[PDB]
RNA sequence: UGAGUAGCGAAAGACGGGUGAGAAUCCCGUCCACCGAUUGACUAAGGUUUCCAGAGGAAGGCUCGUCCGCUCUGGGUUAGU
RNA sequence: ACCGAUAGUGAACCAGUACCGUGAGGGAAAGGUGAAAAGCACCCCGGAAGGGGAGUGAAAUAGAACCUGAAACCGUGUGCU
């Protein structure tokens, strides 16, 4: 049976990576609020 | 049948013919209760063929018993089929039946099984 | 006098052990000891231990002979549970409890 | 310079001494060419060829708290004269 | 079928009544002095007597 | 409380000798048994030290364990093609 | 004329940590030996854990799962039935 999650580590990072982060508006606001938050991780 | 002993039809006269086979090479063995109590009649059968010493009833004996080397001294490597024949028969040429006998020990660690000792006599 | 020895926190569940305890009740030393060793339960090993380390202690601490001593009390208390899990079916799960228990026996002179 | 910082003494590296293979811990960010240049200043010795290597940190606990060791960077270089003579 | 009422410990203790374990039958050694099994050996010294 | 009740996840093991405080379950040997367009041999993804040696038995192993993908101490991955 | 460890910040302990989710995100439980470590030299039962003496301490049922120690619940012996 075929599950729901498949890892990759080509797609975990193009997708929730640093730089795609860094690369839209709505997505350094992403990053502002983990650290705010205080967040040892803030990205995949 | 006699009693089944918890096995298939096929893989129970399996371990028989290793229980008989064991009891003529190393003439004592440990086991459960139940096993030995059946063995009795294998390996008591199997000596009054080797009494008799004819061809026939040497070939009514190797459908019985399996194929094993003797080594324990020093002297030439034998058989199973050649020992039965030529030391177990030459010591119960003057005895009518009553070849082995049964000795109980107790209960066994994590089983609670008895374990017995059955031996030639 | 009374001797004791106590014996803490063992893997063995309470209500298993006391099914042995009640069969050495009142035994003479002797006694005691041949039950003990002649019974395949799993308590058996572990609370004879006991019993002769009692023993030990009234031949040492104390100035006493070992061949009037009887069995005065004999019981077994509960300590703390080891909390597992296990899971069964339709992704749930259910609780597994590991008991222990503590031994203790009490061999008397008289007087 | 200072590239080269411990050299290595294992059960492995006992048995390639008989071929005049020593072993030696440097630094993480070089290459083999500047390892090659550092040996030949400090002992004075001809080197033949250098082999090179890299490891993971292993996670290691110890009490209570868990955490990484650091990667090591290890090298083995073949001396075609001389001995470094290490004591 | 889940029980319909919880059940008291004195309904539990009569109906451990029967829930016991007995002495194993031991008879002293006319060899070793000490217990042993009926109709077994001894373990002391492996002497089956008799 | 249910209760010492349900269950312990497809299946063939027997005996001899050792270790050990403690062995049906750990090691060595013999016999029997099962797959063999695969339960055999490589490798991509994914996991990240689970790989090796010497020690240990609280917890994990649906039982036991002197054993382990579990604990402690040290080791192991070498490219001009 | 505010709280005193289920309270007070989610966080009195190395807490936005464990852990759960692909991701945005969600989000814990855990304080107290004694004035002073003076943390049990030594003897006995084992393979060890543990226990009985001796000793330190005003107190060791204050022995590091350590200040007091209620109830549910689990065991032993006894007067009446």
């Amino acid at each position: 049976v075929k599950r729901t999650y498949q890892p990759n580590k080509r797609k975990h990072s193009k997708v929730h990576g640093f730089r795609k982060r860094m690369s839209t508006k709505n997505g350094r606001k992403v990053l502002a609020r983990r650290r705010r938050k205080g967040r040892k991780v803030l990205s995949a | 049948g006699y009693r089944k002993l918890g096995r298939t039809s096929d893989q129970r006269k399996a371990m028989l013919r290793d229980l008989a086979t064991s009891l003529i090479i190393s003439e004592r063995i440990e086991t459960t209760e139940a096993r030995a109590k059946e063995v009795r009649s294998v390996v008591e059968k199997l000596i009054t063929l080797g009494k008799k010493g004819d061809l026939a009833s040497r070939r009514n004996a190797a459908k019985t018993l399996r194929n094993v080397e003797i080594l324990n001294e020093d002297e030439t490597t034998q058989t199973a089929l050649q020992k039965l024949f030529g030391e177990i028969a030459e010591r119960y040429t003057e005895r009518q039946g009553g070849y082995t006998r049964i000795l109980k020990q107790g209960p066994r660690r994590g089983d609670g099984a008895e374990s017995v000792i059955i031996e030639l006599v | 006098m009374e001797a004791k020895a106590v014996a803490r926190t063992i893997r063995i569940a309470p209500r298993k052990v006391r099914l042995v305890l009640d069969l050495i009740r009142g035994k003479n030393a002797a006694e005691a000891i041949a039950i003990l060793k002649l019974t395949n339960k799993a308590s058996s090993p572990v609370i004879e231990k006991v019993l002769m380390s009692a023993l030990a202690n009234a031949e040492h601490n104390y100035d006493m002979n070992t061949d009037e001593l009887v069995v005065k009390e004999a019981y077994a208390n509960e300590g703390p549970t080891l909390k597992r899990f296990r899971p069964r079916a339709q992704g749930r799960a259910s609780a597994i409890n590991k008991r222990t228990s503590h031994i203790t026996i009490v061999v008397s002179d008289g007087k | 310079r200072d590239i080269l910082k411990r050299p290595v003494i294992t059960e492995k590296s006992s048995e390639a001494m008989a071929e005049d293979k020593y072993t030696f811990d440097v630094d993480t960010r070089v290459n083999k060419t500047q390892v090659k240049m550092a040996v030949e200043e400090i002992f004075n010795v001809k080197v033949a060829s250098v082999n090179i290597m890299n490891y993971k940190p292993k996670k290691k606990r110890m009490g209570r708290y868990q955490g990484y060791t650091n990667k090591r960077r290890k090298a083995i270089v073949t001396l075609k004269e001389g001995s470094d003579d290490l004591f | 079928a889940v029980p319909k009422r919880r059940t008291s410990k004195t309904r539990k203790n009569k109906r451990r009544t029967h829930f016991k374990i007995s002495v194993p039958g031991m008879t002293e050694c006319p060899n070793c002095g000490e217990y042993k099994l009926s109709h077994r050996v001894c373990k002391n010294c492996g002497s089956y007597n008799g």
